[PDB]
């Protein structure tokens, strides 16, 4: 209940990973609710 | 009962409805990016080719070539070839007397038509009485029926006369 | 050359050409230096800027995401834009649209975030830019990769007009008459058709009557034939 | 025209990616995985909210009431009562531990316990570990023979060689009273720890109470036995009970 | 960690009002929007309010209708396993001992194991 990265697929052969707590807003506000930006994502994501 | 955004919306009713894009479409792209809706191969075609070029509606043809073998329809010349294109001769070839064909002709698919005319009533009926009688039974139940169908009540009616026939 | 204002010691767009004579940033400074009072014609321009104009803003906008893209397989990508004067010019475009806004709110913000003056930042990394290639200058120097960041206000989605051709190459080409086989941006693009919608082959893609009150100097300017205009065609909608 | 991963950033937009396959279908190999233990299929993922879920853990615990060190560099937040800061991950995705401190043995040993708690991190099954590790502060090789004996029950190295090995909280055989949420250390003169955890090719639990300035303990073969192994070997008086009574009740208990 | 008594039954009804008013919210600043580029395309200098851009009002809608939902799915999972445990799973939590009810768990899964070898051996002879 917490921490819910946003992975999705719209292209013909490829995904895109994004965080959940942004909302189209870098650091103006929260979603209110579950706690953001849990340590790392994007580096994990980018080693493989 | 949250009506306060609805008049407000009809409001945008005259011609210049484009600014509703800047209103939505970002936001929307916000949740909805996707840029597969439609990417199969698509194209609009309104017509190739569409007449009957041999007779009126199917649907006639259709529900009558699904009759018994007991009747036999066939065309006379092509007076009305096109837009009629209905006036059938029957031969009933069952258990009981042959007899003259009907005239059956019938207006459009809409069927209030009592399509038998006896274009040859007159001198085919004076000849024997036997007959004179198919023809009396013929019309008095005919008049019976109530808004006839020349699809099948004709043709019912007619075969159902004949095997009255015999008394 | 639409502006009403009271004369100078020159030409009040010879006087705005010159601006190319300025600072890097902070166009806000440059635009009182010149001049800022004689650049108002009247109320009634609260038409252009939120209408038509917001497509130039855009166009910057377009830029940026498309500047870190030469390991595209495509030598420019999209486009490059590297000439300088016709840089200058729509820079130039920039400061007075910048001077525009500031006579009336209604203009082209980046309508998503960190409005508390985006415009400004954008304008400084163009001016950057052109600074960095006005007189044969490199491409991708260090602010490249400072500048090539995604601020969460670039929206996509443009025009970028454009039209079939005839690529008959040696042999045959057969039609039929009809059912072909394969092989002004003031708004009027909704996505079904809403009029008569006459448009046009070159990049057009406009109305017929423009639905205007008083923007008719666009549409005066644009009834004859347009840039090659030749092909101004017309088609009703589809019905079911 | 895709990388734009020269520079560094703190903000996710959209990050593009077989590889999901791969980041999927939990392996049982928790990146290295050099053999500890763990017959678990562990995703990449997984193991990544449990590692990013244990330090916001751990910060938060460290922040509560004991002291650690401001923001900097490295984040030290391991800081135990005398001194220790292990906080640092080079592969972020397996765990971030190391070796906190050495100013004096009780030294492969180091080394050997370092890697006990990170192998002890695992899956995220319960964040009690953090409780646990917190109250792991035992300075004079008091916590260096439960590190051993995890070490060898882990690696088997040259209850006999049985299953004797037990560093969670808990434990089903404890004095039935509520069902514990992270049973760790009691803040007495005798401070509770679970002894170990014997179970054959049956199952029990044996915890122990250190004196530190009273470990009095089916239970018919548990009980009399751990009593008898106790009041034998009660010469252990120099560091005189510090593992020799331990490494007796494990081995020398048959 | 959030500590919210883990009951989803009272926190969906007192989260209900949070959804009806953010809609009418939106609504409201919809409108609001509406009637602003409305007098913008052809009125005159008329629409100055600076109201909400209706994003972040949105998103955080959609935001607090996914809280809301997975926590109706946790709900739903609890009371599933609730309903299968009781249903095929006696009682037994401090007549029978902890080790007893392990084991009778592990019998059951090997006899399921059992039963699924079973049936792929047969699919495999079928084919």
């Amino acid at each position: 209940n917490m921490y819910c990265i946003d992975i999705y697929c719209r292209s013909r052969g490829v995904v895109a990973i994004r965080d959940g707590a942004y909302s189209l807003f870098d650091n103006s506000k929260l979603v209110e609710g579950f706690y953001p930006a849990p340590g790392l994502k994007t580096f994990l994501n980018m080693f493989v | 009962q949250p009506l306060l955004d609805a008049v407000l919306a009809n409001i945008r009713s005259p011609v210049f409805n484009h600014s509703l894009y800047r209103t939505f479409v970002p936001a929307m792209m916000a949740i909805h990016g996707p840029p597969i809706v439609s990417p199969v191969v698509c194209s609009r075609k309104r017509r190739f080719e569409e007449d009957e070029r041999q007779s009126i509606p199917n649907v006639l043809q259709g529900e009558v070539a699904r009759l018994d073998p007991k009747f036999l329809v066939n065309l006379d010349p092509s007076h009305c070839s096109n837009n009629g294109t209905v006036h059938l001769i029957c031969k009933l070839d069952d258990k009981d007397l042959p007899s003259v064909p009907p005239l059956e002709l019938s207006v459009p698919a809409d069927y209030p038509a009592q399509s038998p005319m006896w274009i040859d009533r007159q001198w085919q009926y004076d000849a024997n009485p036997f007959l004179q009688s198919v023809h009396r039974c013929m019309t008095s139940r005919l008049l019976q029926l109530p808004d006839k169908h020349s699809v099948t009540a004709l043709l019912n009616t007619w075969a159902q006369s004949i095997h009255q026939a015999c008394l | 050359p639409h502006f009403l204002n009271t004369p100078d010691k020159s030409p009040g767009d010879r006087l705005a050409e010159i601006c190319a004579k300025i600072t890097d940033v902070d166009i806000d400074k440059v635009m009182i230096n010149l001049k800022t009072e004689e650049f108002v014609l009247d109320m009634n321009t609260l038409q252009a800027l939120q209408q038509l104009l917001q497509w130039v803003g855009d166009f910057v906008l377009y830029l940026l995401v498309s500047l870190p893209n030469q390991g595209s397989p495509l030598r420019p990508g999209h486009s490059f834009l590297r000439d300088g004067t016709s840089l200058g010019m729509l820079r130039e475009l920039m400061v007075v649209i910048r001077i525009w806004g500031l006579l009336k709110p209604s203009c082209l913000p980046v309508y998503t975030a960190t409005s508390d003056d985006s415009m400004s930042l954008l304008f400084r990394l163009l001016t950057k830019l052109w600074i960095c290639c006005r007189d044969e200058g490199a491409a991708s120097p260090a602010s490249d990769g400072l500048v090539s960041r995604l601020q969460p206000k670039q929206p996509l989605r443009l025009r970028f007009g454009r039209a079939p051709t005839l690529p008959s190459s040696t042999s045959t080409l057969q039609l039929d008459g009809l059912t072909r086989a394969p092989g002004l941006h003031l708004g009027a693009y909704p996505t079904e058709e809403c009029k008569a919608c006459t448009r046009c082959g070159c990049v057009t893609m406009l109305k017929s009557p423009n639905k205007t009150t008083a923007v008719t100097q666009w549409e005066q300017r644009w009834i004859k034939n347009c840039l090659c205009g030749g092909l101004w065609r017309r088609v009703p909608l589809s019905c079911s | 025209p895709p990388p734009r991963k020269l520079p560094q950033r703190s903000w996710a937009a959209s990050i593009p990616t077989s590889a999901l396959n791969i980041l999927l279908l939990p392996s049982p190999t928790p990146g290295l995985v050099p053999g500890l233990a763990g017959s678990y299929l562990c995703s990449p993922l997984e193991r990544f909210l449990g590692s990013v879920i244990m330090r916001r853990h751990l910060q938060r615990i460290i922040q509560q009431e004991t002291l650690q060190l401001i923001n900097s560099n490295e984040p030290g937040v391991i800081m135990f009562k005398t001194d220790a800061l292990k906080c640092r991950v080079a592969l972020s995705p397996k765990t971030n531990q190391t070796l906190q401190l050495k100013v004096t043995p009780e030294d492969e040993l180091q080394v050997l316990e370092k890697f006990f708690e990170t192998r002890v991190a695992g899956p995220p099954f319960k964040a009690n570990t953090l409780i646990a590790f917190t109250k792991l502060l035992g300075a004079p090789t008091h916590i260096l023979r439960d590190c051993v004996h995890i070490m060898k029950l882990e690696l088997f190295p040259d209850q006999l060689k049985w299953n004797v090995q037990f560093c969670l909280t808990i434990p089903p055989s404890a004095p039935p009273i509520a069902p514990p949420g992270t049973p760790a250390v009691v803040l007495k003169s005798k401070m509770l720890f679970f002894l170990q955890l014997t179970q054959k090719t049956v199952s029990i639990i044996v915890p122990i109470i250190y004196d530190m300035a009273t470990q009095q303990a089916n239970s018919s073969v548990a009980a009399p036995m751990m009593v008898s192994n106790i009041l034998k070997r009660f010469a252990e008086m120099r560091q005189g009970e510090c593992t020799i009574f331990a490494a007796v009740r494990d081995l020398m208990a048959n | 960690q959030q500590q919210q008594d883990f009951d989803p039954v009272q926190r969906y009804k007192m989260l209900i009002p949070q959804l009806k008013e953010s809609l009418q919210t939106l609504m409201k600043v919809a409108a609001q929007n509406l009637i602003q580029n409305t007098n913008i395309d052809n009125g005159q200098k008329s629409s100055d309010a600076p109201l909400q851009r209706f994003d972040k009002c949105l998103e955080e809608f959609y935001a607090l209708c996914d809280q809301l939902e997975l926590c109706l799915r946790l709900a739903h999972e609890c009371l599933s396993q609730s309903c299968d445990s009781a249903k095929h799973s006696p009682t037994l939590v401090p007549s029978l001992p902890y080790p007893q009810y392990l084991a009778v768990i592990k019998a059951q899964i090997t006899c399921a194991k059992d039963i699924h070898t079973a049936l792929l051996d047969c699919a495999n002879k079928v084919t």
